[PDB]
């Protein structure tokens, strides 16, 4: 109708347009600092598999409670989501894949408690139900370890208790810079696959163990929970 | 003039190609962040009041201040003064060097030189 | 269309058709520039409601069958209604839209479920 | 002598190679000069750590605590940062 | 309105507000299509200032007491001055919007924002 | 610019050629946006030929002569046809490309590089 309003709209089209390819930059440079961050890291982490993997080659004989594998009662889950949208929808693609898993679990007759550290998992998918006994939110972009400690701490603890046995991990998985793919993981009975390595290759001496014979490794497996957990969240990050 | 133009025109097209990113200012790396600042400066550079016509030598003493980094210390909303007191500062202690500039209106190694060591004096000892 | 002439049923099954078509055509905007998941779920529930019921709204002519070559469908007033009080209640929200397309009733539908 | 000696906490990672000698609290000093022999593992005290290459470069780095791995050609220090 | 006029606190306040109302005008766009809450510290200052300033150029008046049935008001030209300085200053920040409406001074103000 | 007019080899050449310079004008913002690096190498390739042709587009003038001094040059088009195909091959792979900018023909770039 109105050519002035026409105009106006096509002026604002073009604020928008500028504004959003602002916000592409600034989105360039936050995935490549979030990428060599977790880049950084990421020897750690192979360092400290290559760590349990020698210890547990050392002495495969003493396993601890969370090598336990009890029979599979009261299921637990870990979602990692984002705190604002904008995202071409990713965290509804991990809660879908979340929601068949856990309506397989109900198939199955077993009851889920879950820790929730994503905004819009506690902001949405809190909204119709769900026994959560950890709902931190506002971690912002790469957190620290004491803000995101006790969360997981809690949960294992109840663990140790009992009244859990398995615990899960879901993210995006970074596979190229334009693509990613929501993952599944099983973290808690530490079930090992690659059990071969340094066997063909000396150490056969292993350690005296002089502090303490088969103690000291609880801190250590405390640690590897704290460390894969902390890297699925950066990845998430990153994916976003 | 001539010479002293191209600078602040070079800074305003620069400063009006990227003008979103200002509320993202922390997320750019240095030498972007000093684009927008000093396009910023440049822009507040340009107001005036009503009239109060420049002289040619007060406009080459600004632009030549505002082309180096003696603009670059003070803040941002002070731009529009401590100008007009750089002006006040010169006029009155360097007569003969702007009656010559404003006369003549010739470039050469002796002005610039005289130029740098009043802005220097009036950074050093003045207050606006 | 008066609810004294053509009844309570038919009226209300009208004017549900048409609301819902209405407020699907106002998510023009937001759809052509953000995507598809920047919006609520019942504004997505609408959007694919409207392009089932945009699908449902064409049937096959007898006059037509030399441009095309199938064959012409007849449609009772009771199986319309029917068709549209089940769609708009709140099944057939599994049927794909594909099968929707140049069917006539809505048995036909069921039946092009399993095809297309 | 001593190769490598590294100590990671969370994201950062140190330089080494031909240490002198290596003074910490809670491991009697062998640190250092890599014995070669008994490799064991000890829960780190959290005292400061001094390291010395060689000439008298003396420079200082704080542990907050964590594991230690001590081990023919191999030391890997695995601490927490709180 | 002009320095030699009106004066220099007058002439500074007018176009402070003026500059203030313009600024905020410029961000419907931005927060029509996106949210809110992506913007800057400083921008959501500006546009809570801007709503109250709104707000705050509403006053009853003495003929128009049949259409709302409030008394009608007659604010002196210090009182605004100081009002508008005092909101410009940045104090006034956690008075709700509410306060400023229909209220005549600001003397008003602060009683009014007692009870809403 | 048909092969019916000029003919074959020609259009061929025209249409590689407007073909690189697209794919490096659809290349530079991917460059600009993330960095020179994270590329294979026919993408590296593509760009240092296009960098070769904008530079050899360029040649001297005679109306220029009297302002520079550099004579000016009447590059026929065969000799034209053979750099570029020439260069589309990819046999001037190592040649500078600073030799090839307001140089003129082809066996000048081949002077010019060998000069350097």
């Amino acid at each position: 109708a109105n050519l002035k309003e026409i105009r106006a709209k096509v002026a604002s089209i073009k604020s928008t347009q500028k504004i959003t390819r602002a916000m592409q930059m600034v989105a360039a440079s936050k995935m490549r600092r979030a990428q060599e961050r977790m880049a950084q890291g990421r020897p750690y982490a192979d360092n400290m598999r290559r760590v349990i993997a020698h210890l547990v080659q050392a002495n495969p004989e003493y396993k601890h409670r969370y090598m336990v594998d009890r029979p599979v009662k009261r299921v637990g889950y870990i979602i990692v989501s984002s705190d604002r949208g904008l995202a071409g929808g990713l965290n509804i693609n991990l809660f879908k894949k979340v929601v068949q898993h856990v309506k397989a679990q109900q198939e199955q007759s077993i009851e889920v408690q879950f820790a929730l550290i994503g905004q819009k998992a506690v902001s949405f998918f809190k909204n119709y139900g769900g026994k959560v006994l950890g709902a931190t939110t506002q971690i912002g972009d790469a957190p620290s370890l004491e803000q995101l400690t006790g969360s997981v701490q809690v949960m294992l603890d109840a663990f140790d208790k009992g009244e859990l046995d398995r615990i899960y991990l879901v993210s995006n998985g970074f596979v190229n810079a334009m693509t990613q793919k929501p993952k599944v993981e099983q973290l808690v009975p530490l079930a090992p696959a690659e059990e071969g390595d340094d066997l063909n290759r000396t150490y056969g001496w292993d350690y005296i163990y002089e502090p303490e014979a088969e103690e000291l490794l609880n801190g250590l497996l405390v640690r590897y929970i704290e460390s894969m957990v902390y890297q699925g969240v950066i990845e998430n990050v990153a994916c976003e | 003039i001539k010479k002293l133009s191209g600078g602040i025109r070079t800074a305003l097209a620069q400063y009006r190609e990227l003008a979103a990113f200002a509320q993202f200012a922390s997320d750019l790396d240095e030498a972007t962040r000093k684009q927008l600042e000093h396009g910023q400066r440049v822009t507040e550079l340009m107001k005036q009041k009503q009239y109060a016509p420049y002289s040619i030598a007060d406009q080459a003493v600004s632009v030549y201040a505002s082309n180096e980094g003696y603009m670059a210390d003070v803040e941002v909303k002070k731009i529009v003064d401590f100008d007009a007191a750089l002006i006040a500062y010169f006029r009155s202690e360097y007569a003969p060097l702007m009656k010559q500039i404003d006369e003549t209106g010739d470039y050469n190694k002796d002005i610039e030189a005289a130029i740098k060591a009043g802005i220097e004096s009036f950074k050093a000892t003045q207050t606006y | 269309l008066d609810p004294l002439v053509v009844g309570q049923e038919h009226y209300e099954i009208a004017r549900a058709v048409q609301n819902v078509l209405q407020r699907y055509k106002e998510l023009k905007d937001i759809i052509a520039i953000l995507g598809m998941d920047e919006l609520a779920e019942e504004d997505k529930l609408v959007v694919y409601r409207a392009r089932k019921i945009q699908r449902f709204f064409s049937q096959p002519f007898h006059v037509a069958e030399v441009f095309t070559g199938a064959p012409g469908k007849l449609v009772p007033l009771k199986e319309t209604i029917r068709g549209f009080k089940g769609l708009l209640a709140g099944e057939y929200d599994h049927i794909p839209e594909q099968a929707f397309y140049m069917v006539g009733g809505i048995d036909e539908v069921i039946a092009k479920a399993e095809k297309l | 002598a001593t190769m490598q000696c590294d100590v990671v906490s969370v994201k950062e990672s140190i330089y080494s190679g031909a240490v002198t000698m290596l003074i910490a609290k809670g491991a009697g000093g062998e640190l250092g000069i890599l014995p070669g022999h008994a490799p064991l593992v000890t829960l780190l005290q959290p005292g400061p750590i001094r390291v010395l290459l060689e000439n008298g470069t003396e420079e200082i780095v704080y542990v907050s605590g964590g594991v230690l791995e001590v081990q023919p050609h191999v030391v890997t220090v695995l601490a927490d940062t709180a």
